[PDB]
């Protein structure tokens, strides 16, 4: 039978157990990658934390322990990395509303990439409309007709707000099985992270009831 | 006649029955990753699965009406597993919905403190009370003939003088049957009422309300348990309390009657709950699909 | 740009290779493969009876 | 400036030199040779014990080791013969592409999404894996690592650059840069003086790694490259494209040999490997399951199907007496 | 790489006493670690053992039951229980530890040891006291076994171990063949089923000692009567 080959499937069994303790340690903390077309302040929400290559950024809020993947550095093509987040929970995105100095319609194209992508079809995406402060310094002196012409409506900043989270939202082609968080955070804003435990939460809720079968 | 009706349903309970559990016991403990809620749809569908194998001999006997043909030792065997079993069933029950509850109302505790080790630690509490409940079957059955040889509660460890045996001998059944109707119908109906609405009222409240599968699958498990379940446990209350009277009078012969035919839909349960609990899931369905 | 100076160099070694006619190389390469297709584990079962993993 | 004309001239010209080589074909060749007849593998063992994706895998030169990369931050060195496992590595950064053994059996390499290709040490006087040197330098993503002996490795990044590397003195000391797309795969020839490399640009170079600059370039794919093989003369290697197609060229000539395609795939390539004769080309397909084509007759020849998600790696061992496939089912198969 | 041990001296016949070892210097938790000792001019012999994560504890069946055995993983230390001690016990006690996995090397290394003074199975004969010998030329040593030690998985398990007078033993060689780490490319070791042979090319001042044969097929572990190379 064995003469210590014995002693080699005790420690064959003691390090299976030490994957699974670690597995299951792994698999309490939630995932959430973090996108970005450019300038887009995802420097400014990471700053919001409380406590080369792909950097990770660790913190917890409310007794649940986050992750959050931040790619850019990795100037590649996209299909080829892009399929390694598959079991993400959710997906933070950031754009910039001050964006017509970029020579905004790259963010809305790269937006129309990962939200209809064929790894995602199932995955929450959070949006973080930044720099609402200047967005309303600049509407002021400013048509919104420069991003799009074709827009027929008043120059004020609630108006222009709706307009455009209504723009990117209805690039979603999957709207049953998704859902698409929107928040109007600024520099100051300080409930950035309860805006993203709330939308996680419920995200878990999703999971945990399609896994039940009742959804 | 429609005697045979109760020999009518059983029939179709077992072939129904372990069919459906035959493969969720292979589908979901076999072919597809241990977590906890396959963990739980397991050891219900094992639960379901015995009884059901059980269920024949017990059909025989309800044909022959109640003449038992098996031997002490099958009689013995049969209903401790019988009991068991139909007990885990209602208390594994409990327990999914309990699950679904905690998971549906404390995500965040729900997520830092359940694995699969915990569900293997915890899951063993329900078989557990089932046996202690089920200790009675040991002692006082056993296979009594007539003269002229039905397996009931013979008293002969205690028999002494029949004019005092009559009196622990009704104690017996007197104890058995209010332990029965509090912690096999309304313990297991409390929690899975209470704990079902709370998560439809928080599902409603909080949006998540895109079709009908949700209050129509939480609405068929809550039915499905109670219109399936309450008419057994009524009987045997009634015959509990009435014992009294009939084992002298036979005042009531109605409530004698209607057991046979009440317990065959109370098994039909154990046939029906695989079908509601883990056919619903779309992933378990292509997981079947692909396998075969 | 200073990378085309790269490009342009090694187009010129890859100008340069001592390439044999397909017919040598086709002819070998076949000779090599049926010489082997003796001990080819996967093919002949002889050499699997003892096979480790079973 | 205008060096682009001189380019396509010279690129033109190469074209026409091979043009002038293709005197013969490998479809005229084998007109008869008898069919390698239908072979059918079964699994032997399973090795569980992941948690997640399966991408990468290679044997030790015993044949009986391997090293199985996953993205549970954990690297197993198995045991194929008894299943129990051997070694469990905790990496520092849970994204994972690739995974190597050098060929002396003393160290493992390891590499991903961090760019900084880990290796590490399974001997020592203490009896844990530790961490003998991190590479840097790359600017992207690291996709294949090999070893040429303990003392030197070659990587391949997505950008767009492959280096050999120095272990000792951790510095870079040869970098192929003349190609142009995201570097995927990597094969060192089994004399271990040049390799291939099968990029994202629809085209596969080979190296020489004494020059430090390539020989050679191969361009006859629809997209991009996924895995590559040398085939085990060292006169050849096979390729695996997202195409649904496989491709076998010959250096000595300079050309194409045979392409294997079949209407009823339309999925694409992930791993390619040989046999030990070279008569079986096994390719890991994402339609969820194997195939194994004949190498000169063309035609399909087996299928190992048994995986429940992507196959993501596959390889055989050196004395051929065994298949191992890693799939995203966080399980890893092993053939006979 | 540095295990030292303590709680030796004189203790009176029935009485008792704690062995403790002090591991700094390597993983402790994942190595097996053993118990060997020597009575005075004689050999060795095995005494105890703990797995790893304490799963699987073994004895000797000549200190059965009135020895126990533990170890505390995060203090790095292995204890060693004395209870009724007899007086076929005095001698100087061992530490030695051992890893068991595909291509190990157990027995590895072997700690300094204390002196404790106190006033069916497998069986190997070395069959051999002394043989007189000079520097320069070859010289073998012979091992022979009751039974065939060559287990159907395919290796063979015996081992050779070497004592420089006044010194710790070392490891030479393993599974019959394989070399040690730190050992002079110039031993080696044959042999077959039941026969063994170990070969010392070309002498040096550093190898005199004596030899030590050991078997691991069968788990109560016996050593060899004593092999001294005495110049
Ligand atoms: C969900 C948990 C439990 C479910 C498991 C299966 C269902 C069983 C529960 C249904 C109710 C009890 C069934 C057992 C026996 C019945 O048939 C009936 C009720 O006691 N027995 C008699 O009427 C006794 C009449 C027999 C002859 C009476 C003659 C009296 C003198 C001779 C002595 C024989 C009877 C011993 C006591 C008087």
């Amino acid at each position: 039978l064995s003469a210590e080959d014995k002693a080699a499937v005790e420690r064959s069994k003691m390090i299976d157990r030490n994957l699974r303790e670690d597995g299951e340690k792994a698999a309490r903390e939630v995932k959430l990658l973090l996108l970005g077309a450019g300038e887009s302040g995802k420097s400014t929400i990471v700053k919001q934390m409380k406590i080369t290559g792909i950097v990770e950024t660790h913190f917890t809020f409310k007794d649940l322990h986050f992750k959050m993947f931040d790619v850019g550095g990795q100037r590649s093509e996209r299909k080829k990395w892009i399929h390694c987040f598959e079991g993400v929970t959710a997906i933070i995105f950031c754009v910039a509303l001050s964006d017509y100095d970029l020579v905004m319609h790259e963010s809305m194209k790269l937006f129309d990439s990962i939200c209809n992508n064929k790894w995602f079809t199932d995955t929450s995406i959070i949006l973080f409309l930044n720099k609402k402060d200047l967005f309303e310094e600049k509407i002021k002196k400013s048509p919104l007709t420069i991003c799009y012409p074709e827009y027929a409506g008043s120059n004020t900043y609630e108006e222009a707000a709706a307009y455009i989270q209504c723009q990117f939202e209805d690039l979603n082609k999957r709207k049953d099985t998704k859902e698409i968080y929107t928040h109007f955070t600024c520099a100051t804003d300080t409930k950035n992270v309860q805006f993203v435990f709330d939308a996680v939460t419920d995200v878990i809720i999703k999971n945990n009831l399609k896994d039940c079968g009742l959804f | 006649v429609l005697r045979i009706l109760p020999l009518v349903v059983l029939g179709v309970t077992f072939v129904l029955g372990v069919l459906g559990n035959g493969l969720v016991i292979w589908v979901a403990g076999f072919r597809m990753t241990r977590t906890v809620t396959t963990i739980c749809y397991l050891n219900l569908a094992l639960a379901d699965f015995s009884f059901t194998a059980t269920l024949p001999f017990l059909i025989v006997s309800m044909a022959m009406g109640e003449k038992w043909p098996f031997g002490w030792f099958l009689c013995k065997l049969i209903h401790i597993v019988v009991d068991i079993n139909l007990f885990g069933s209602v208390f594994l029950i409990g327990f999914i919905a309990l699950d679904r509850c905690i998971c549906v109302l404390h995500p965040v505790w729900a997520q830092n403190h359940r694995t699969v080790s915990l569900a293997m630690k915890v899951i063993v509490g329900p078989w557990i009370l089932a046996l202690v409940l089920t200790l009675p079957v040991f002692l006082f059955l056993t296979t009594v003939t007539i003269p002229n040889t039905y397996c009931t509660f013979n008293f002969a460890s205690w028999g002494g003088t029949p004019e005092e045996r009559l009196k622990v001998a009704i104690t017996m059944l007197t104890a058995r049957g209010i332990i029965r109707f509090v912690i096999g119908f309304s313990l297991p109906m409390s929690i899975v009422a209470i704990c079902y609405g709370l998560i439809a009222a928080k599902i409603h409240k909080k949006g998540m309300i895109k079709s009908s599968r949700p209050l129509r699958v939480l609405t068929a498990v809550v039915a499905s348990f109670f219109i399936c379940w309450f008419p057994f446990q009524l009987v045997a209350l009634l015959g509990t309390v009435w014992l009294k009277e009939m084992l002298f009078y036979g005042k009531y012969k109605i409530i004698d009657i209607l057991v046979n035919p009440t317990s065959s839909l109370a098994f039909f349960n154990s046939c029906l709950n695989p079908m509601l609990y883990v056919f619903v899931g779309q992933d378990f369905r292509e997981r079947l699909i692909h396998s075969l | 740009i200073a990378q085309a100076r790269k490009l342009v160099e090694q187009l010129k070694m890859e100008a340069n290779i001592d390439r044999i006619k397909v017919s040598k190389a086709a002819a070998d390469l076949m000779a090599y493969c049926e010489a082997h297709a003796k001990e080819d584990p996967l093919l002949t079962p002889v050499p699997a009876s003892e096979n480790p993993f079973r | 400036d205008q060096l682009r004309q001189e380019a396509e001239q010279l690129k033109n010209q190469i074209r026409d030199a091979r043009k002038a080589c293709a005197d013969a074909t490998l479809s005229q060749i084998t007109n008869n040779i008898d069919p390698v007849g239908r072979i059918q593998m079964r699994t032997r063992r399973t090795l569980r014990g992941h948690l997640a994706k399966i991408y990468a895998m290679h044997w030790g030169t015993d044949s009986r080791l391997l090293v199985s990369a996953s993205q549970d931050g954990k690297l197993i060195i198995w045991d194929s013969y008894t299943t129990n496992k051997v070694h469990a590595i905790p990496l520092r950064s849970s994204w994972v592409m690739t995974c190597a053994y050098a060929p002396s059996g003393n160290y493992v390499a390891c590499g991903g999404l961090d760019n900084i290709c880990s290796i590490y040490n399974l001997k020592t006087r203490e009896g844990n894996v530790r961490v003998s040197r991190e590479l840097a330098g790359h600017t992207g993503y690291l996709s294949c690592c090999r070893f040429l002996d303990d003392n030197q490795i070659v990587t391949s990044s997505g950008d767009t650059t492959c280096a050999l590397w120095d272990i000792e003195t951790g510095q870079q000391t040869t970098t192929f840069t003349g190609h142009t797309g995201d570097v995927m795969s990597l094969s060192l020839a089994p004399d271990t003086r040049l390799f291939v490399s099968g990029a994202c640009d629809a085209s596969a170079k080979l190296w020489d790694v004494r020059e430090g600059m390539c020989r050679q370039t191969f361009t006859g794919h629809e997209s991009d490259i996924n895995a590559i093989c040398f085939f085990p003369n060292g006169n050849a290697f096979a390729t695996g494209s997202d195409d649904a197609t496989c491709r076998l060229f010959d250096l000595r000539a300079d050309q194409e040999l045979m392409t294997y395609s079949h209407d009823n795939i339309i999925c694409g390539i992930t791993s390619v490997s040989f046999s030990k004769s070279g008569r079986l080309l096994l390719a890991g397909y994402d339609d969820f399951n194997c195939n194994v084509w004949d190498a000169l007759k063309a035609d399909r020849a087996g299928v190992l199907a048994g995986h429940d998600n992507r196959v993501s790696c596959l390889g055989v061992t050196d004395d051929g007496m065994a298949v191992a496939t890693g799939s995203w089912d966080s399980f890893l198969k092993i053939w006979n | 790489v540095q295990l030292v041990e303590s709680g030796g001296g004189l203790v009176q016949p029935g009485g008792s006493r704690k062995l403790s070892c002090s591991a700094s210097g390597f993983a402790f938790s994942s190595f097996g670690m053993h118990w060997v000792r020597q009575a005075p001019e004689k050999g060795l012999e095995w005494v105890a053992y703990i797995s790893s994560g304490s799963g699987t504890i073994y004895y000797a069946d000549t200190v059965k039951g009135r020895f126990t055995i533990s170890r505390d993983d995060p203090k790095n230390t292995l204890f060693l229980q004395m209870t009724s001690l007899r007086s076929e016990d005095t001698a100087m006690y061992y530490c030695v530890r051992s890893i068991y996995y595909y291509g190990s090397s157990p027995f590895d290394f072997w700690g300094q040891g204390t002196t404790l003074t106190v006033s069916a199975d497998i069986v190997m004969t070395q069959a051999t006291s002394s043989v007189p010998v000079t520097p320069g030329e070859s010289v073998s040593i012979s091992c022979r076994s009751s039974k065939s030690l060559l287990h159907s998985n395919g290796n063979t398990y015996l081992y050779w171990f070497l004592q420089r007078p006044g010194q710790s033993p070392q490891l030479l060689i393993y599974r019959m063949s394989n070399l040690a780490s730190g050992v002079p490319d110039r031993f080696s070791g044959s042999g077959s089923g039941t026969a063994f042979t170990l070969t010392i090319s070309r002498l040096e001042a550093e190898d005199v000692g004596v030899y030590y044969c050991m078997q691991h097929l069968e788990y109560p572990l016996t050593f060899g009567a004593g092999t001294k190379l005495e110049l």
